[PDB]
């Protein structure tokens, strides 16, 4: 029980709250939408010819 | 105090009254708070101190964990199995930050309706907006992918997104 | 750092130290309940200091002090709530806990598991503030499962009784009906707002939709024993005496109105479940003080009174005064667990006597007893500048100053006469009159254990309520203009009650005697409700349990379809391939046939 | 994962050179300190699983299984030697030689990379099983539960193998990353809504499924204890495990496909619960339990939702825990009045106090009382469930209501009341019961502490 | 007297040394898959002055 | 404490007392080992009535069929004090 309380962050969760943090502070500053609607940009994605 | 970021966790100025006594009866909460301090608070705070000098004589550090920017999934080939791999990986990596930030996002708007007492409705306005956009946009980018989800299937919903939108567009500028 | 939250934490931490000591050297002597009572009465002084904050300055807090876990984007964390409710209800639980307990170290003195007896109403007053206390909704569903186990097993304490087990199973089986409502408004928040937590809950509903509001209201009906399910609280006085005081009428049982009470924002904004709190807490309110006047067991009596008041509270609640309930929650435990030890103090002087037909006249063989109930039933009454005076008589006008249902208003008002009906039904069976007990007399209560522990909750059923009003700061727009008629009604319908009740009473005297009326068969026996819905639908459950679940599919229907078809299908086709006689006449023709379709039906067409 | 699994090996040799008088306490002693290595494999990853090999990998679905696997061993150790005293020495030798191959094959099976050596390790599971309650069962029906134990399953899984070797010869492989990574949907056709029968009715035999549960309340009721025990806390789980497993290559089939499981599911959950209510059988009562909680994984597992999963997962190992600790209360009464009548013995409470809290604890955990991990996973899928519909909340209101009443009921006919007064040859409990419920009960408990260590990878 | 103990107690070290053996041959797998060490996208890195892998 | 351990020459004492209580029986005549119906010429429902009286002086019910047989004070107090378990 010892050995399972005090195991390693592997989970990566003090990480991701960390690069959280950076990311909020780094947006509001500059005054950039908190998140973003789309995670993979539209420049790179080819949508067929046309919509009909 | 200097744990934490005050940009990324504000809170209003906090003003508070002073005490303007009309009554020349004794006020119990002060003779209890002398005790309290002299009793109680002190001896912790002796604790506290020669811990401190305890810390202070070893000192180590240990460092956040910086990750390069790979390809998505979108530059991927079709059967290119490490490039899927290790785009799936910086894709999860995201969707765990994402996740963060709509938990630092709550917990603003949580810390404003119990600071802000009876006139919530009112002064945490901002808080509410804040987080209903960045409900919104997590809602578009996770919502529905369900159990086995992956990079890809995120890449497909959004295409059908933009597909809509195109489409929307295109019938209103017929008008 | 302010010494609030401090001070908020180690009251409830302290009561857990005596658990922690269950295994030691104290609790296999005969000091452990003393210790017990004595570790609640040091959690109640150090409780008393920050509610004097909060009389003071109004102080309020919340505490987030372990993250238990995160999933996605919603995150638990143990968090405990120190508002006016929190702050003003613990001081109030733990000044009752301390006088039943002193209490209890008298009446439960020759019980060989006394210790365990103890350490169970400590486990109790922990779930229970823990239900109080809680910030988010998973904390309160711990709290409200704890009481209820404490609940089931203080019920059924006498185990060799089959009576006890039965009436801790009916409270089970009562309070998950609303647990279900618990866990649905659970999975609506949730998803909905995604978030258990009280704060964020009230941001996101503005006007808040039916569904979760009707699940917090089942479980506030499972909890506090309203119309529907209310015969589990009569059936709980299988329980020793002291926890009858300490659950069943004072601390455990106002759970569902102080989980409605929490969610006030939210009722505010929907007149429907407002309008169905107000029409479910008249019906019980009504009811169960229809039943309590025809009563002869004492501890029936009180428990119907006490279900009354809970139907009170949730009147209160149905018309919008949130505050007024908690108040009267406050007000209401003081005098009902004393009433309730003074009931104790009558059964146990009287060799375990629960009838008041065999009590006579106690007027002047308890003087004590008789003085703590007659001003605890003057204080339940709304006599004027009592306890319960400054919650009851304000709920009264209330009501009539409001947009209520008509009949809701008329059942009220009747209940409130019943009220002083059964007061009365009580006073006067029990100490007028002569005696009706056996002739060897053991009446004594010159102990110093009742005195005190009766004494300090006769004091409180004295002052609180003048206390209490003078020092919370005003949470409502008071009713400074009535008509007069309508400023005396409590008052007057309560008298009205008192005189019709003591004349009925007093023609019993007379040597006449007649059957009985159907509509006293009906108030007698419960509305014949434990009698129908305790027998038709637990039998028709427990038959196609057996019948049809059992018999005609899983052991006839679902062996049929698989296996035994199966088996038999396999059989019968072995023994067509296997009955051959051995003469080689038959299958070299068979050979032949064989032979003769090869060469046609599959070579025919290659 | 060859230092768990070649250590698991030597319990073998290590068993057939003992003496004849120390067979019990080295197989303890040793499957205790394989638990304590399988401990390691907690530490997990957040993104992607721990790849040790191209045949073996641990993920965070697998890991809680291979340690409660590990941690069972001992426990069945000790609730075998009472009633294996006067068997031979070499037929105590075999008996753990099957326990010892039974741990293996688990084992090898919840971390094996590829489907097909998955289907070989899930299916030799079954001999050993067979042989524990064929040769060690008490009466006479542990011959025809047998049968029942083999061809329910057999029938279920002939099938999937034909589908897997079919799925490698379109798709190419059968390792489960690349099956995850090169997934594609399954088209609304004829063959495919059977390859998809195929690749479920499998696991849906094994959880099981209710209508096609009749082979468990045999087996596990004529099984020794320690068949039960294994039956019952691991056995089950391969199923849930499989198809938490195979979903991936479903979708999106199994939108449709699902329903009428889930209405199975949602209404023999109801079912089974009910039947609890009234049977004579103890040991029966037990297992009908565990059909009961199994419907909710079932559910779960069947919406595809990442709060179901967590919540399958979560319940899968309370449930492990609570049913051994049940099968071994019922043993420890069956071992004294020799009848699994539960209404033979009563007010036992009385006579036998410390294991009447030992009863009220695991009842209590079979209701899922907060905050005990049963309640945690049972409350996960509740909510998922009512975002697939809310009327659910009705069909699992009642189900909670209902287990909470046999459970209460399980424990004031066998506890409370007034002991039979025939009955004199109630010895006071062994430290070997009192030791083996507290190391059931005890992780339990402790595991509420650290919840994500048992809610999968979805956290 | 060493036998007394040994010949009837090496039973003993069968599953210490079979844990030990088992490590060993994690050791050798992590040897055969080693094509990609220090050759991801994501951990690429130059080696420092006197190491030789970035891991075994 | 409780009620006081009960001794034999007391249910004996409260039998005789509620006996010579009852109008019909005279004090001078009764004896303890004085049967009802013999020796004091009383009816089958006049004995139900000191059965009743006798489960009202001590606070306990007497069943029917063991009620009926008891005919003498004696009786009464050997069934009283084997329910009580009064052995002196
Ligand atoms: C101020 C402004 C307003 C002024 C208003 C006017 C002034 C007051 C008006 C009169 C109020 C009532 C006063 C007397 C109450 C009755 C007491 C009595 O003597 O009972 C006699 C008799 C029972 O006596 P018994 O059986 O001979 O008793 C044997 C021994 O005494 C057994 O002895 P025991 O030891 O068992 O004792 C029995 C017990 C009592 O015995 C009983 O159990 C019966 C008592 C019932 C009383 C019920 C009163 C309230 C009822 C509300 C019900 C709501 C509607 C429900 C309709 C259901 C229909 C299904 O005795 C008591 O403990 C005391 C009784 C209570 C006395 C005080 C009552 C105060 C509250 C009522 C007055 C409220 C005044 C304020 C109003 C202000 C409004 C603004 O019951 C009745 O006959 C009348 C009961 C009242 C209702 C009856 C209605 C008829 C029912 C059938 C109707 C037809 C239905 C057709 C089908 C329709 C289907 C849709
Ligand atoms: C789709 C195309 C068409 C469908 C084809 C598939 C259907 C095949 C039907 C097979 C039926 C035979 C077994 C079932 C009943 C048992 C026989 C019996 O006697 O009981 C009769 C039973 C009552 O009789 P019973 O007197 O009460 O019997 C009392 C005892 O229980 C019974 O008395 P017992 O125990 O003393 O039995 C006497 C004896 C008698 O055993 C037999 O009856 C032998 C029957 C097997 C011949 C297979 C015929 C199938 C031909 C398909 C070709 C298609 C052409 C177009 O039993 C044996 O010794 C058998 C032991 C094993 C020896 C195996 C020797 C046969 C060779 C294997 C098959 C031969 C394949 C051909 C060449 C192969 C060479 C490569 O019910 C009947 O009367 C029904 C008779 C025939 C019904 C057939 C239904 C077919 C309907 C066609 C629908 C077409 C819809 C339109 C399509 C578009
Ligand atoms: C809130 C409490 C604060 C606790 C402070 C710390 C205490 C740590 C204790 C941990 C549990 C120990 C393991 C259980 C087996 C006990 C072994 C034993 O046989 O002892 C005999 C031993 C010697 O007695 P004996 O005279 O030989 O007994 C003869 C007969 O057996 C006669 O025996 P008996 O009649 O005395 O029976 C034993 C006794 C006690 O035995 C038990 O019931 C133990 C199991 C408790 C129920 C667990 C199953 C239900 C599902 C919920 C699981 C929650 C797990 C939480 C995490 C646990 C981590 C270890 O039975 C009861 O008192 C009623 C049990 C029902 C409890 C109802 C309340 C449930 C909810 C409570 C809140 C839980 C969350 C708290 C935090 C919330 C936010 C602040 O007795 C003791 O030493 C006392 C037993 C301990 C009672 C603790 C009750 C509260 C436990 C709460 C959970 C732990 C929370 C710790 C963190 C702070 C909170
Ligand atoms: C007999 C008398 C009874 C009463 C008297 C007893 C006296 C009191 C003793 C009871 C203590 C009460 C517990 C109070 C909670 C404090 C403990 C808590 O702090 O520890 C938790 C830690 O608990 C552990 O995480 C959980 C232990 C894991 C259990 C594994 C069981 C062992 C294996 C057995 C095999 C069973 C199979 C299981 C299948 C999966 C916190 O987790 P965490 O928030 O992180 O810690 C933050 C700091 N860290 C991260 C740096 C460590
Ligand atoms: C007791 C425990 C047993 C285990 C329970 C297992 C349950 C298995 C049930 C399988 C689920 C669905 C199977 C196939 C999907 C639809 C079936 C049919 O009823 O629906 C219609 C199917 O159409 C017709 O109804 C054909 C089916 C009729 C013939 C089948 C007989 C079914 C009767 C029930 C048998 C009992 C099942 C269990 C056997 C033991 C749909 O309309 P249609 O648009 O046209 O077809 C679309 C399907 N496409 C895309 C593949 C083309
Ligand atoms: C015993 C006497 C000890 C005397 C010396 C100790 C004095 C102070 C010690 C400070 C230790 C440092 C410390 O605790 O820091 C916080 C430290 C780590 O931070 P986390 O919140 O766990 O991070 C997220 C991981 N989940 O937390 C802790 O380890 C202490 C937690 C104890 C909480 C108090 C007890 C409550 C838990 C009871 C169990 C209830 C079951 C689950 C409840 C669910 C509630 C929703
Ligand atoms: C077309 C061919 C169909 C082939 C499908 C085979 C199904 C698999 C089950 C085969 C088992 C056959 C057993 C049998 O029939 O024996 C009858 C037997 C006669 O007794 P004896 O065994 O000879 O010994 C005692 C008497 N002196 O009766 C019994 O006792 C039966 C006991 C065993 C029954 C267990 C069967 C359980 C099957 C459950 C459903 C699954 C069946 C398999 C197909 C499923 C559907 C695809
Ligand atoms: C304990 C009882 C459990 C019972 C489990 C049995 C049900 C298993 C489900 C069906 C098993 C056979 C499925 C075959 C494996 C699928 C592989 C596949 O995809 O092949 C299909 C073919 O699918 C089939 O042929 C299957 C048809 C059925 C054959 C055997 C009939 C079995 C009975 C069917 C109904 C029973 C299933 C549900 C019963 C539930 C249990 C009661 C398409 O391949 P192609 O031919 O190449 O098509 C594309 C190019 N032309
Ligand atoms: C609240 C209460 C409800 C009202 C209850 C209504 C009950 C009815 C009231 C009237 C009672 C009857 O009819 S009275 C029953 C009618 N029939 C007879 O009485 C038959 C003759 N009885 C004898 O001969 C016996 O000797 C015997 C008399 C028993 C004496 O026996 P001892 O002397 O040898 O003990």
């Amino acid at each position: 029980s010892t050995f399972v309380a005090y195991l390693p962050d592997y989970r990566m969760q003090e990480w991701a709250r960390r690069e959280a943090e950076r990311l909020v502070k780094y947006r509001e500053a500059n005054g950039l939408p908190l998140m973003e609607s789309n995670c993979f940009d539209p420049n790179k994605i080819q949508l067929p010819e046309d919509e009909d | 105090p200097d744990s934490w970021d005050k940009d990324v966790y504000p809170e209003p100025p906090r003003r508070t009254p002073a005490p303007a006594p009309q009554t020349s009866l004794p006020n119990p909460v002060t003779y209890l708070t002398k005790i309290f301090d002299l009793l109680v608070d002190r001896p912790v705070t002796l604790a506290r101190e020669f811990i401190e000098q305890q810390h202070a004589k070893n000192r180590y550090y240990y460092y956040h964990r910086e990750f390069r920017r790979v390809p998505d999934i979108t530059e991927c080939e079709e059967k290119d199995i490490l490039c899927m791999f290790e785009a799936e990986m910086q894709w999860r990596r995201d969707y765990k930050v994402d996740q963060e930030i709509v938990n630092i996002i709550q917990e603003r708007l949580k810390a404003c309706q119990q600071r802000e007492g009876e006139s919530y409705r009112q002064n945490c306005a901002k808080e509410l907006e804040q987080f209903t956009q960045v409900s919104k946009a997590f809602q578009d980018r996770y919502s529905d992918l369900g159990a086995h989800y992956s990079a890809r299937k995120c890449l497909a919903k959004q295409k059908q997104r933009m597909l809509a939108e195109r489409k929307a567009a295109k019938e209103a500028a017929a008008a | 750092m302010n010494p609030f939250a401090s001070l908020t934490l180690t009251t409830l931490t302290i009561l857990t130290i005596p658990i922690m000591m269950s295994n030691s050297n104290i609790y296999k002597t005969n000091l452990y309940p003393n210790y017990v009572k004595t570790t609640v009465s040091y959690a109640f002084t150090l409780s008393l200091v920050p509610l004097l904050m909060f009389m003071h300055t109004g102080q309020e807090m919340i505490i987030s002090n372990w993250h238990w876990m995160t999933l996605q984007t919603v995150e638990l964390s143990l968090s405990f709530k120190m508002d006016y409710f929190s702050v003003m209800f613990i001081p109030v639980a733990l000044f009752v806990t301390w006088s039943i307990m002193e209490f209890s170290m008298w009446y439960m003195h020759s019980d060989p598991f006394i210790n365990r007896f103890f350490k169970y109403l400590l486990l109790f007053l922990i779930t229970m503030m823990i239900l109080v206390t809680a910030n988010n909704l998973f904390q309160l569903f711990i709290g409200w499962e704890g009481v209820g186990i404490m609940s089931f097993l203080l019920i059924g304490w006498w185990h060799g009784r089959t009576d006890a087990n039965t009436a801790a199973l009916q409270a089970i089986l009562y309070n998950r009906i609303g647990d279900i409502g618990f866990v649905l408004s659970m999975a609506w928040f949730l998803t909905h707002s995604n978030a258990w937590d009280l704060q964020q809950i009230f941001m996101l509903n503005n006007e808040c939709p039916n569904m979760p509001l009707i699940g917090l209201l089942l479980a506030a009906a499972g909890k506090s024993a309203q119309f529907g399910l209310h015969p589990w609280l009569p059936s709980a006085m299988e329980g020793p005496t002291p926890v009858s005081a300490l659950l069943h009428s004072s601390t455990m049982v106002v759970a569902g109105v102080f989980l409605l009470i929490r969610f006030y924002p939210l009722m505010e904004t929907n007149k429907l479940v407002q309008t169905m709190t107000l029409c479910l807490g008249a019906i019980t309110t009504l009811f169960t003080a229809l039943c309590a006047i025809t009563q002869n067991d004492i501890k029936k009596i009180v428990a119907f009174s006490t279900s009354s008041q809970l139907g009170l509270m949730m009147v209160t609640i149905g018309i919008n005064q949130p505050h007024l309930a908690f108040l009267h929650i406050c007000m209401h435990a003081f005098f009902k667990a004393m009433l309730f030890m003074c009931s104790g103090s009558i059964i146990h002087s009287l060799n375990d006597e629960q009838d008041i037909r065999k009590m006579g006249g106690l007027y002047k063989a308890m003087p004590f007893t008789t003085t703590a109930l007659i001003i605890g039933s003057l204080a339940l009454t709304g006599m004027p500048y009592l306890t319960g005076f400054y919650s009851k008589d304000l709920i009264i006008e209330a009501v009539n100053m409001s947009y209520t249902n008509a009949w809701a208003l008329l059942m009220t008002l009747i209940a409130t006469s019943l009220t002083a009906a059964y007061s009365t039904r009580i006073i006067f069976f029990a100490f007028l009159g002569k005696p009706r007990f056996p002739p060897l007399v053991l009446i004594n209560e010159n102990n110093p254990l009742l005195i005190n522990s009766i004494k300090r909750l006769l004091i409180g059923s004295i002052f609180a309520g003048f206390i209490i009003s003078n020092n919370i700061p005003p949470m409502t727009v008071p009713n400074t203009t009535m008509p007069l008629y309508m400023k005396m009604t409590a008052l007057i319908v309560t008298i009205m009650g008192f005189m019709l009740a003591l004349e009925l009473n007093n023609t019993t005297y007379y040597l006449k005697f007649k059957y009985p009326s159907q509509t006293y068969k009906f108030s007698n026996m419960l509305g014949y409700y434990p009698s129908i819905m305790h027998r038709l639908p637990t039998y028709h459950n427990l038959s196609m349990s057996q019948k049809s679940a059992s018999s005609l599919l899983d052991l006839i229907w679902l062996e049929t379809i698989l296996p035994k078809t199966t088996s038999f299908i396999q059989m019968k086709m072995s023994i067509m391939v296997s009955n051959q006689k051995g003469l080689i006449k038959l299958y070299f023709l068979s050979f032949l046939i064989t032979i003769m379709i090869s060469m046609t039906l599959f070579n025919y067409h290659e | 994962m060859l230092k768990i699994i070649i250590p698991t090996t030597m319990l073998l040799p290590m068993t057939w050179m003992s003496k004849h008088n120390m067979i019990w306490i080295n197989a303890t002693v040793h499957s205790l300190l394989i638990s304590l290595i399988s401990l390691s494999l907690l530490n997990q990853l957040g993104e992607n699983s721990l790849n040790f090999s191209l045949t073996f990998f641990s993920d965070s679905l697998s890991a809680p299984l291979l340690v409660l696997t590990t941690w069972l061993l001992p426990l069945m150790l000790m609730a075998s030697q009472s009633h294996l005293s006067k068997e031979t020495t070499t037929r105590k030798k075999l008996y753990i030689t099957m326990l010892i191959l039974l741990q293996l094959f688990l084992i090898m099976t919840f971390t094996a990379t590829e489907l097909i050596l998955f289907y070989i390790l899930f299916e030799a599971t079954l001999v050993p099983t067979l042989i524990i309650i064929t040769r060690w069962g008490n009466q006479t029906e542990r011959l025809n539960a047998g049968l029942y134990f083999l061809f329910y399953t057999l029938a279920g899984s002939l099938p999937l193998l034909v589908a897997l070797v079919y799925i490698q010869n379109t798709t190419g492989s059968l390792n489960f990353l690349i099956i995850h990574y090169w997934s594609h949907p399954l088209s609304n056709s004829w063959s495919n809504i059977f390859m998809w029968l195929a690749c479920i009715m499998a696991f849906m035999v094994k959880m099981p499924l209710y209508g096609l549960h009749l082979w468990l309340p045999k087996a596990h009721v004529e099984a020794p204890i320690a068949g039960s025990m294994v039956l019952a806390a691991v056995l089950l789980k391969l199923g849930g495990y499989g198809m938490m497993r195979i979903t991936t290559i479903l979708n999106p089939l199994t939108n449709y496909m699902a329903y009428p499981f889930l209405m199975l599911s949602m209404w023999g959950m109801i079912m089974t619960s009910s039947i609890c209510l009234r049977q004579t059988d103890l040991k029966s009562l037990i297992a009908y339990s565990s059909v009961s909680h199994m419907a909710l994984v079932i559910v779960a597992i069947m919406i595809q939702t990442p709060w179901s999963f967590m919540g399958a997962t979560a319940l899968m190992i309370a449930h492990g825990l609570t049913s051994s600790m049940l099968f071994c209360l019922a043993n420890t009464n069956y071992e004294r009045v020799h009848s699994r009548t539960m209404i033979l013995a009563r007010g036992l409470q009385t006579l036998l106090p410390l294991m009447a809290t030992w009863w009220l604890v695991a009842s209590l955990t079979n209701l899922a009382l907060p905050p005990s991990i049963n309640l945690i996973g049972e409350l996960f899928i509740i909510t998922a469930s009512f975002s697939w519909s809310n009327i659910t909340i009705i069909l699992m209101g009642m189900n909670m209501m209902i287990t909470a009443l046999y459970s209460l009921y399980m424990l004031i006919t066998t506890q409370r009341g007034k002991y039979t007064h025939h009955i004199n040859n109630i010895k006071p409990s062994f430290t070997r019961e009192n030791a083996l419920m507290a190391l059931h009960i005890l992780p339990l408990l402790l595991l509420t502490l650290n919840p994500k260590m048992i809610l999968g990878p979805l956290y | 007297n060493v036998l007394q103990i040994v010949r009837d107690h090496w039973v003993h070290i069968l599953v210490p040394v079979g844990f030990v053996f088992g490590c060993y041959l994690d050791r050798r797998s992590d040897e055969k898959l080693t094509a990609f060490r220090n050759k991801s996208l994501l951990f690429k890195r130059e080696l420092r002055p006197n190491e030789e892998v970035t891991w075994k | 404490s409780d009620a006081p351990p009960l001794t034999l020459e007391a249910i004996k004492d409260r039998v005789l007392y509620v006996l010579k209580l009852y109008d019909k029986i005279d004090p001078e005549k009764l004896s303890v080992n004085s049967h009802f119906m013999k020796d004091l010429g009383l009816d089958s429902l006049d004995q139900v009535e000191i059965i009743m009286a006798m489960e009202d002086e001590f606070g306990f019910e007497i069943p029917d069929i063991d009620a009926e047989k008891l005919m003498c004070p004696q009786e009464i107090v050997d069934y009283i004090a084997d329910k009580k378990d009064v052995y002196e």
